[PDB]
């Protein structure tokens, strides 16, 4: 398959306080 | 009007945007008051700092120059305006499935490792936020970069959308349909993360003497960050570092361009030629748009995150929260059978649109949750107890007839009952899509309303037709079947 597989608008936390 | 003032009204906005959560039934409140600060704060200020003279369109032709002369591939597609999902891809040859068509070599990238070797640099050194979230250290990365008319990514700054659909965009009317989902827990939380980190950096970039070669000092808006942060969440992707052992966040240009379709993933980071890469995810023929698959996302993930809702998501689901309780007579065995299964006491699942409704992980712990006492002690004691623990997420191998009536029982009750937590029905939304005239974000928000209860909705009757299935095993009293 893919060893990087990329994902578009890979979902991140965006919280800074937690 | 006055930068004195906009500075005490930034103060404020922290002050409230930094206080603690004010509880479920007052998140609401406190939403509309960080809006109504947020919108005196925005309709004071000029909008974005930085706008381009000509059309989007003007400057793909621009883009395509730039990404040829550092050696990504530009021929076989053209960019098009589609009603649908906007700006994307079109096949202007027929490209066959599986067939590598889009590469991105690394330095057209826009990286945390590039912004900090950029002028934001200094300021990233010393300030913590920035050292630990790459996501927001790659927004202002973007936004000094677009302030900065010499910048090597002009090209692909001047190419980006100047607005998007995220939550962060919509009226307070059209997150109001949102009342009382799942999903509007976290339209607050982007809603407050967002304007404190808009009033912290801009207090920041003012006094801090790091910020002092910042672009950003002249001139810092709301509408720029919300721009900035809403560009990163819907288009940023993981990739490695150069040497492989870390990863990082990044913005990948023309790649980025293509729109979703359902699918598998097909792009992946080559790093012996140190470039993205992307094979056609199905057959294009020349005039089709050339679509990928973003990833196994929820629809409110997509909307909230991504800036859209997906008809036919096929990853789709809800959240369900369950436990043991602690006042369960048989709470210590059954905590020791989940343990020794890998499964939590309590834990948020999923329920799946798709076939199966419940994952393995799910099953199990239904199972042990419905356990009787003689049930938890064949999967705790003796030679097969080990084996028993092993199929306890496989549908083909129940603990009794009875175990499985009484968790799809339960299941049944419990999606019935968040059925019943909604402000309105199925039926409702239906009506409201067929005979309101609504505007694309009310629309994302109606739909995805209405897509949690029909979850919740196909999980009862998949839990009922279960239900009904193993009641009849148990009355014919057929034999159990065993995994050999
Ligand atoms: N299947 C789809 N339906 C609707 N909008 C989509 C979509 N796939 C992607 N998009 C849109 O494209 C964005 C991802 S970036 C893709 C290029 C974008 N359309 C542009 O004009 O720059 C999302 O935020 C959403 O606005």
């Amino acid at each position: 398959t893919l060893k990087y597989p990329i994902e578009k608008g890979i979902v991140t936390n965006w919280d800074d306080m937690e | 009007v006055s930068p004195k003032e906009i500075l005490n009204l930034t103060s404020e906005l922290l002050q409230k945007c930094s206080s603690p959560a004010p509880g479920p039934g007052k998140e609401w409140e406190e939403y509309v008051q960080i809006r109504t600060l947020v919108e005196k704060i925005r309709k004071k200020q000029k909008g974005l700092s930085v706008t381009f003279d000509g059309k989007r369109e003007d400057y793909f032709p621009d883009l395509m120059k730039w990404a040829s002369e550092n050696g990504a591939s530009v021929e076989g597609f053209e960019m098009v305006n589609f009603k649908e999902e906007g700006f994307g891809l079109r096949a202007t040859r027929d490209i066959k499935a599986e067939e590598l068509f889009l590469w991105v070599p690394r330095k057209l990238l826009m990286t945390v490792e590039s912004a900090k070797n950029s002028v934001l640099g200094p300021l990233y050194s010393q300030d913590r936020i920035l050292q630990a979230m790459g996501n927001i250290a790659l927004a202002f990365h973007l936004l000094c970069e677009r302030a900065s008319p010499n910048s090597f990514w002009q090209p692909y700054i001047q190419t980006l959308p100047s607005e998007y659909d995220t939550p962060l965009y919509f009226e307070e009317d059209e997150v109001r349909y949102l009342q009382s989902t799942q999903a509007i827990h976290d339209v607050f939380s982007q809603y407050k993360n967002t304007a404190r980190q808009y009033a912290y950096f801009y207090k920041v970039i003012q006094t801090h003497p790091h910020a002092n070669k910042l672009p950003l000092k002249d001139s810092f808006t709301y509408e720029d960050y919300r721009w900035a942060v809403s560009s990163v969440m819907t288009r940023q992707a993981q990739i490695p570092t150069e040497d492989g052992s870390r990863v990082t966040l990044a913005l990948i240009p023309l790649w980025d361009m293509c729109n979703h379709t359902n699918g598998l993933i097909t792009t992946g980071y080559n790093l012996e030629d140190d470039r993205c890469e992307c094979v056609a995810l199905q057959d294009f023929r020349a005039g089709e748009q050339i679509y990928i698959f973003y990833g196994t996302r929820s629809n409110a993930e997509f909307v909230i995150h991504s800036g859209f809702f997906f008809d036919n998501n096929s990853h789709d689901r809800v959240k369900i929260k369950l436990g043991v309780s602690k006042s369960d007579r048989l709470y210590a065995m059954k905590a020791e059978v989940l343990a020794r299964a890998g499964i939590p006491t309590s834990s948020v699942f999923a329920l799946h649109f798709t076939e199966p409704p419940i994952s393995a992980q799910l099953l199990a712990f239904l199972r042990v949750f419905c356990m009787t006492e003689e049930e938890l002690k064949e999967h705790l004691l003796g030679d097969s107890a080990i084996d028993r623990i092993f199929t306890l997420g496989n549908s083909e191998f129940p603990v009794s007839w009875d175990n499985e009536v009484k968790l799809w029982t339960f299941l049944e009750d419990r999606a019935s009952l968040l059925l019943k937590t909604y402000k309105t029905t199925i039926e409702e939304d239906k009506s409201v899509l067929k005979n309101h005239d609504l505007s694309v974000r009310a629309k994302m928000a109606i739909k995805l309303r209405l897509g949690e209860k029909e979850i919740l909705e196909k999980a009862v009757k998949s839990a009922a037709v279960n239900r009904e299935y193993y009641r009849q095993q148990m009355e014919e009293k057929a034999p159990l079947p065993k995994y050999e």
